[PDB]
């Protein structure tokens, strides 16, 4: 709760909001890749 | 018997990949000081000189990927040497990592590059001086190129450094056996391996400036 | 007149053409013996001290070179140089040239003077050339401009930097900035 | 190097130890080799 | 190829996904150059 | 601290608290950094021996697969 | 090395050569101050 | 039976394919040794070019590889 | 940055002026200066300079025989025995020395004359082409 | 280097003749230790120390049955 | 706070001085040394540390890094010292 | 306090123009590449 | 049976035609790495057309890797 | 049958004839690449040039990509 | 049968053989953007030049599709 | 039979063996090329050593379409 | 058997891809030759890049012979 | 039987290696050209290392057609 | 039987990998011929690093030899 928000998610606000958008629409690309690949076999 | 050092390594039953791949960053101290030891003063300096090479090519909306991309190297190096100490599992000769590497920062570039200058970026897709009764059939060309970038760069690293390893391993075999029948020849293939591991530990920083130099370029492309 | 109107195109010209001994920072040979000693006058008297000049200086220099063991073979162009410094000098002298100063020199006077100093066969391996640098109408200073071999050109590290670079380019080069740097001079002296 | 010599509870201990400890080891050896050796003929 | 096995793939993209978008970068935002004094 | 008690009971008396176990290994790797790394004229021992545990580490999983490759039978 | 120093000719003479045949293709309203302004009047001695 | 024999004779063809990449290696670091004597002042910049260069070149390379090992033991 | 000194022994066309790319038709082939070219010594042959300005136009000489030197500070000195515009040459009489030229060539027979006509011969003829 | 045998013929010796009654005196002392319960009063730093020459002497043994089978790597039988 | 101008003493980078000094009361000089000769022989005598391949690519990095550390290292060190002081001395004078 | 002793802080207060423009640059290294 | 060890014996044939965009893509890099020594004002424009060969010459590359498949999988 | 599997393995072979394709591609642009960084103003025709190769040198390729399907569909 | 077999396994051996020529033209073609470059004024000599090596280099690649066919419809 | 069908396998493999007289053919003339807008003057000399490296690499090429044949009618 | 047979046909397809490191390790030191018969003064730094190129196309080439063996031995 | 058949298969992959030599001999001569463009003077000594050259490129051509004869013939 | 087949199939197809340092020792000694006809007065140094790079070539070369007869009469 406390020293998560602090010291992990107020220094990496800046960068998980505005720059690495397009990174996480990549990780969900990635994420569906893995699934169908996982799934056939 | 062989692949032995690419399986998932498990201690007690538990996965110890996970402690495998957290503990690089376990070896970056930081500090608020302004002269602090010597550890410090040297990795902050070969920092700078990494972020100086990779970023400076890029305009200000591209330098706003300059922590990720430091990371980036800073991660696959340490990830790689790491790997070549004795009996080490090393977590980039996965293909699972790899993909997982690649293909956010790829898709990511490539997405940026087509939310904004989406003129331009369909219009790379085709070369700029190409001829006209070739425009149709290069595009297809760009196109499957492009649909390769992000596998490639997986690959380019799970290969090298896979292969890297296992020809160690091998020669490592080969000494072993050649020491019980000729002790001048377990030297010289003793010599072979020191100079293989010379190469080992060069392409594993080569490996890592590659991967983030092309993430680079990519970035560059699409901003 | 005319002169000071020709030596400004000629002095850009002539002061381009070393500039790569400047940006180069070509040193000269410290080691070769041999040495060429051009001495840059008119035909005609009575225009002053500049003949006196240059004989004085060529005369000087020379007698130190010998002194410090390096042999050097003197070039006059002018007939007043010629004849002021042959009486003491005279074993000591290449060739001379006559018919300069009635008309200004032009690039084909230097072009000749570059011809009939390579092929005269003395294969120097420095040389210097001496005129009045023109500084005002009132105004003269004998100045001593290097001329350079080709090994001397060749063997120097800077010269690295140069593409594209052998024997033959730099010869012809070499040969050129000969003509080039007694066009300037000549141009020099006329004024 | 100046000597920092064994303190005498070390030549004690350390001293019966060595003696029983290395004929020990000779008596193991003696107890696993006939045993090792009748398998060694019976490795077919 | 032990690398083929695709049952061991998420243990292997998890904690990466965090030390490459969490821990590096918290290491590398407190690594700051201060600017040169006068 | 240990290297002093003899007791059964400090075994008891410390912290098994999921921040507590956090805390512990913290203070390790304060101890450590301060004393091998964190100093000024520091040695390469204070990182060798960080690798030589790990060595120690990878070792210890890659026995299982080692066991298969002894030389002798017993 | 080309065929002219092969000759014998260094490359005052190939600038000269050059030099007097564009002079020569110059049209004659420019022909006769350009040659009066390079041409040679030492004497060799 | 034929087909473990006609995958080990597929593997070895396919591995056939890694002489592209010495070959284009050799030619990347080759003409990096001549781009270098020739203007040794931008050696940073074509050193990059040169990693950049080899990076695609034993990308190749590996891709044949890769082949080698799908043949050999995932199919 | 490029400081282009373009220069004939009685003329000068550039002083330290600054063009965006020159070609130059030097004894071992032609190319094309820019900024931070790497630094070169040639000596010339007669053939076209085309200056490049910075405003996009170019200026069209030609010139004899000289020297360029491009230096490791962007200096690019051109200096040309005899550099003219190309209104200032005729093609007649160009063509007319040319073919004289072959002429005495197939006559003259001594080593060196004969390597002074083909002299005139390859100025004439890289003058007859960079005309029409 | 010389030093080696230096150490070795001062401490790394065979108890002397004069030396194993002191040696059942210390082995006396440690059973005793054992019947009382005073180990129980030891801080676990002479515990350890402890613990650590008992390892190094049943290496001892170890290195003894090593010197028995007359090769190293387990039984060359 | 300052820093301490020294670290801890290891041996052969792998012990600290420590250990030594605790084994000495107790088995002397040659005590840790002959406790780790008994231990290795224990280790690869019972099989429990197998020979294979990876001991001699263990050598090879062995001798590869331990040779890395005794020619480069020196240079670190002064290149990272150096560092320091210029950076030192450029506040110095910056004062 | 020598400079041995002093925190990046303590820096940017006894020389405020060494204090990064975190509003100019707002991601790291919030300074231009080419001075980094 | 045969079909299946032909496939395999043919994809690894196929995939050895990887070999030429190695070493094409070497040369390209070098002589960029050449080009650039030479002027390197024209960066710019000289990378462009890196690009544009590179993307030429993988592109033969991939249509050797494109049989590849075509005979291991599709038929 | 025999002449499925042989008709895979002879498409296989076929395709291999395209690293000559690739390795031609590579030379000439890189090669271009040499000639502009020489003479930046004949870029247009340079380029011209440069199709042209390409042309007749990936024509060769796709012969043998002709091949390869004459083998595999045709007969 | 076997014979019609090895008829499309040699067949596709022999056009292997065209790489030769395609690296070869490209080579030429390469060559001729760089001395165009280097003496703009040879230009028709030197594309002479060009056409004469290309003519020989895709003759050896007629060659081998020559043997393609004497295998695979001629015996 | 085997030996007909191996004999074709046979004749395939060797006429590989052109693609490198192709590719030397096309090195030379190329170098020819750049030989020639280098120093136009030598000209003839050139075009006779041009010949000359051409008759021998062609030369290999011919050694193997004559294995070729020996093994397809000879033996 | 056939598969010690097929081993035997792999192993030796496999070790052709050394051929690449050959002719790679080839023009890294002819190109070193030049390089350094241009600027004889950066030698050092030269012969530097040459061990770099030759370290990695021979890489290759020991990766060829690394299948090889796990062909012959391994598997 | 299939040793005769095998001894075919061989032979020709055994001559395939003559493309290397062909390749080499045609790089040999075309640098010769260009050599000799550059300073006509030296020609007996070029031509000298020339020949040279040649020499050891067609001695390993020659070696591949050694093998190929040691498997037609002598075993 | 199909072991004796296999070896004679597999040395043919390992002696191909001598090609490369056909290649390789052409391109080292056509760069020496080019980097003498440039500074001649290097002769010395040039022919020094002339014959290294011809011994690391050749030393592939060999290394397939060596597979070859690993191959043919080892096993």
């Amino acid at each position: 709760l406390q020293s998560i928000i602090k010291n992990i998610w107020i220094p990496m606000k800046p960068y998980y909001t505005k720059v690495y958008q397009e990174i996480w629409i990549g990780m969900g690309l990635m994420g569906f890749i893995v699934y169908k690949i996982r799934a056939a076999d | 018997n062989l692949f032995a050092s690419f399986i998932a390594p498990t201690i007690l039953g538990l996965p110890a990949a996970v402690l495998i791949i957290l503990f690089p960053p376990l070896l970056i101290p930081t500090s608020k000081y302004l002269i602090n030891n010597r550890l410090i003063t040297t990795q902050q300096w070969l920092i700078k000189l990494t972020s100086k090479q990779m970023m400076t090519m890029h305009n200000t909306k591209g330098r706003t990927w300059s922590l990720m991309l430091v990371s980036l190297i800073i991660f696959i190096a340490t990830t790689n040497l790491l790997g070549l100490l004795p009996h080490s599992f090393t977590p980039t000769t996965q293909l699972s990592m790899n993909l997982a590497m690649a293909i956010p920062l790829w898709a990511g570039t490539v997405i940026m590059g087509f939310r904004s200058k989406i003129k331009n970026a369909l219009a790379h897709f085709l070369p700029q001086g190409t001829p006209t009764p070739l425009i149709p059939m290069l595009v297809i060309i760009e196109t499957i190129s492009l649909l390769i970038q992000p596998m490639a760069l997986a690959v380019r690293l799970t290969a090298n450094i896979t292969a890297g390893h296992l020809l160690m391993h091998l020669i490592g075999s080969a000494t072993l056996a050649m020491s019980t029948i000729n002790l001048p020849s377990t030297l010289i293939i003793f010599t072979i391996l020191i100079l293989l591991t010379i190469l080992e530990i060069a392409v594993a920083l080569i490996q890592a400036y590659v991967f983030t130099l092309l993430v680079s370029l990519y970035l560059h492309d699409n901003t | 007149a005319r002169a000071e109107r020709e030596l400004k195109p000629a002095r850009i010209y002539g002061l381009g053409s070393l500039a790569l001994y400047e940006k180069a920072d070509i040193k000269g040979p410290e080691d070769k013996k041999k040495h060429l000693l051009i001495g840059v006058s008119s035909d005609r008297g009575l225009c002053g001290a500049i003949h006196s000049s240059i004989a004085k200086q060529m005369k000087s220099e020379v007698a130190t070179l010998t002194a410090a063991g390096k042999e050097v073979m003197l070039v006059g162009i002018g007939d007043k140089i010629r004849g002021i410094l042959y009486r003491t000098h005279s074993d000591q002298f290449l060739v001379a040239f006559k018919e300069v100063g009635r008309k200004p020199p032009t690039f084909g006077d230097a072009s000749v003077i570059a011809l009939e100093l390579l092929n005269s066969g003395y294969e120097f391996d420095e040389g210097s050339i001496i005129f009045n640098k023109f500084r005002s109408v009132i105004s003269y200073k004998t100045e001593e401009k290097p001329i350079f071999s080709l090994n001397t050109v060749a063997s120097a590290d800077s010269m690295s930097i140069y593409d594209d670079i052998d024997a033959d380019v730099l010869q012809n080069y070499q040969e050129y900035n000969l003509a080039n740097i007694i066009y300037y001079s000549l141009k020099e002296s006329t004024t | 190097v100046p000597p920092v010599q064994v303190s005498p509870l070390i030549k004690l201990g350390r001293y019966s130890a060595l003696f029983l400890g290395v004929a020990y080891g000779a008596t193991r050896y003696n107890y696993l080799k006939p045993r090792a050796e009748e398998e060694r003929r019976i490795a077919a | 190829m032990p690398q083929l096995n695709t049952t061991v793939w998420p243990t292997m993209i998890t904690p990466m996904l965090l030390t490459l978008f969490l821990i590096t970068q918290l290491k590398m935002l407190n690594t700051n150059y201060h600017l040169p004094p006068s | 601290e240990v290297k002093l008690g003899e007791l059964p009971s400090w075994i008891l008396m410390r912290d098994f608290s999921p921040s507590g176990i956090f805390g512990a290994f913290q203070r390790g790797y304060y101890r450590y950094y301060n004393k091998y790394i964190n100093v000024k004229k520091g040695s390469i021992s204070g990182i060798t021996m960080v690798l030589a545990c790990y060595v120690l580490f990878s070792y210890s999983f890659s026995y299982k697969h080692l066991k298969h490759e002894r030389l002798r039978k017993y | 090395v080309a065929y002219w120093r092969q000759a014998g000719l260094s490359y005052i003479r190939y600038s000269q050569i050059c030099a007097k045949a564009v002079r020569d293709a110059l049209k004659t309203e420019f022909k006769a101050n350009a040659e009066k302004t390079s041409g040679s009047n030492v004497k060799i001695v | 039976d034929i087909d473990t024999a006609a995958k080990f004779i597929g593997a070895g063809a396919a591995t056939v394919g890694v002489a592209g990449s010495g070959a284009g290696i050799g030619t990347v670091f080759g003409s990096l040794i001549i781009g270098y004597a020739r203007n040794p002042s931008l050696k940073q910049q074509l050193f990059s070019y040169a990693i950049l260069g080899f990076a695609l070149s034993e990308a190749m390379g590996l891709f044949c590889l890769m082949v080698a090992f799908l043949i050999l033991f995932a199919m | 940055q490029m400081s282009f000194t373009f220069a004939s022994p009685t003329q000068v066309f550039f002083n330290g002026a600054n063009v965006r790319q020159v070609d130059v038709p030097t004894l071992t082939g032609a190319f094309g200066i820019l900024a931070a070219h790497v630094p070169t010594l040639q000596v010339l042959r007669p053939g076209l300079v085309v200056v490049h300005a910075e405003d996009g136009t170019t200026s069209k000489y030609f010139v004899s025989s000289g020297s360029i030197a491009v230096n490791a500070d962007s200096s690019v000195q051109l200096l040309a025995e005899e550099a003219v515009t190309l209104d200032m040459l005729d093609l007649g009489a160009a063509k007319a020395n040319l073919e004289k030229a072959q002429a005495e060539l197939v006559g003259t027979a001594d080593e060196a004359t004969r390597a002074e006509i083909q002299i005139r011969i390859e100025a004439n003829e890289a003058l007859v082409k960079a005309l029409e | 280097l010389a030093t080696f045998w230096y150490y070795a013929k001062v401490e790394l010796v065979p108890p002397t003749p004069a030396e194993i009654p002191r040696a059942i005196q210390s082995l006396k002392k440690i059973v005793n230790s054992a019947q009382t319960g005073s180990f129980k009063q030891l801080t676990v730093k002479e515990a350890v120390l402890n613990g650590l020459v008992a390892t190094e002497v049943l290496m001892w043994f170890y290195v003894g049955e090593i010197i028995g089978k007359r090769g190293i790597i387990g039984y060359d039988v | 706070p300052p820093l301490p101008e020294y670290g801890g003493k290891v041996r052969y980078g792998l012990i600290p001085e420590e250990f030594f000094q605790f084994l000495y009361p107790k088995t002397g000089v040659t005590g840790p040394y002959v406790l780790g000769t008994g231990l290795i022989l224990y280790a690869l005598s019972k099989e429990i540390y197998v020979i294979s391949a990876e001991t001699f690519t263990a050598l090879s990095v062995l001798g590869v890094m331990v040779y890395g550390i005794k020619k480069y290292g020196p240079f670190v060190a002064d290149f990272a010292d150096k560092l320091n002081e210029q950076k030192l001395a450029q506040l110095e004078e910056a004062k | 306090i020598p400079f041995d002793q002093m925190t990046i802080e303590d820096l940017n207060e006894a020389f405020p123009e060494t204090k990064l423009d975190k509003k100019k640059y707002p991601y790291w290294p919030h300074q231009p590449i080419e001075n980094l």
